[PDB]
């Protein structure tokens, strides 16, 4: 399943890469575990490749992705709890999954609500660890260079 | 758990400091590491002390 | 404290460690302390003693 060198998503520190398939053993017992490490926390992370997807390490993202989030990125009629504690707390859960699916209705549904209203500190902060981890999934997931991932993907929120 | 202390240079010389009243000092990093029982990782990372 | 309270599968020793307590007891130590004294030079003899 996995390989060395590949570009793999991980919850929640988006795509990372693989540098070595660690036999670091433990109680006897030579674990398969897996240096992997991202980019903006500069950690390294090793897992054994057992319960990698147990933890939830899992592949790029291929095309049917890409649209399928753009089509929930350009979905309309999305509407949210009114008190916005239960709305910060249940996209807070949607975040905290990893999927690409809800992190995309995550920033589009902020997208519409800061190109709207003009939120908050924390729903900023919010809507920018969602944009940067979404916007290194696409980047790697089409490959396309960060800078012009963040530009296709305001390509695709004006719509 | 906490790992290999280790220092930077330090960030401007004695004189300098002593004239723009800044503190001689120099920058700590300490190699962090934090492990789950559970599922089983480690998260190591250079925290700036 | 927080190694509870914060959700896992999703820290880091960055989101973890806090380094104001630390750099904090460092600076009341140097600046305000009876042992940290004002260096005494009015001729090398004293500033040796």
């Amino acid at each position: 399943i996995f390989k060395v060198g590949d570009t793999v998503v991980y919850p929640h520190h988006g795509a990372a890469l693989v540098e070595a398939i660690e036999t670091r053993t433990i109680k006897g017992e030579q674990k398969e575990y897996l240096v992997l490490k991202v980019a903006q926390g500069d950690l390294t992370v090793r897992v054994p490749a057992e319960n990698a997807e147990y933890v939830g390490v899992r592949d790029v993202v291929g095309q049917e992705g890409l649209d399928k989030v753009f089509q929930v990125l350009r979905a309309p009629h999305t509407e949210e709890p009114t008190n916005w504690s239960r709305r910060y707390k249940a996209n807070l859960e949607k975040l905290a999954s990893g999927d690409v699916n809800k992190v995309a209705e995550v920033v589009r549904d902020l997208w519409r609500r800061d190109q709207e209203r003009g939120l908050s500190a924390g729903e900023k902060r919010m809507l920018a660890k969602a944009r940067q981890i979404l916007v290194g999934e696409l980047a790697l997931a089409e490959s396309t260079d960060d800078a012009k991932a963040e530009t296709i993907l305001d390509e695709v929120l004006a719509a | 758990s906490f790992s290999d202390p280790r220092f930077d240079d330090v960030k401007a010389p004695v004189d300098e400091c002593k004239d723009k009243d800044m503190t001689y000092a120099a920058p700590l990093f300490v190699t962090a590491e934090f492990i789950n029982n559970n599922t089983g990782e480690i998260k190591s990372q250079t925290v700036f002390m | 404290e927080r190694m509870t309270t914060q959700d896992v599968e999703a820290i880091t020793p960055q989101t973890l460690i806090n380094i104001r307590p630390v750099v904090a007891a460092i600076k009341e130590f140097f600046g305000t302390s009876q042992l940290s004294q004002f260096m005494d030079q009015n001729n090398p003899l004293s500033g040796l003693t």
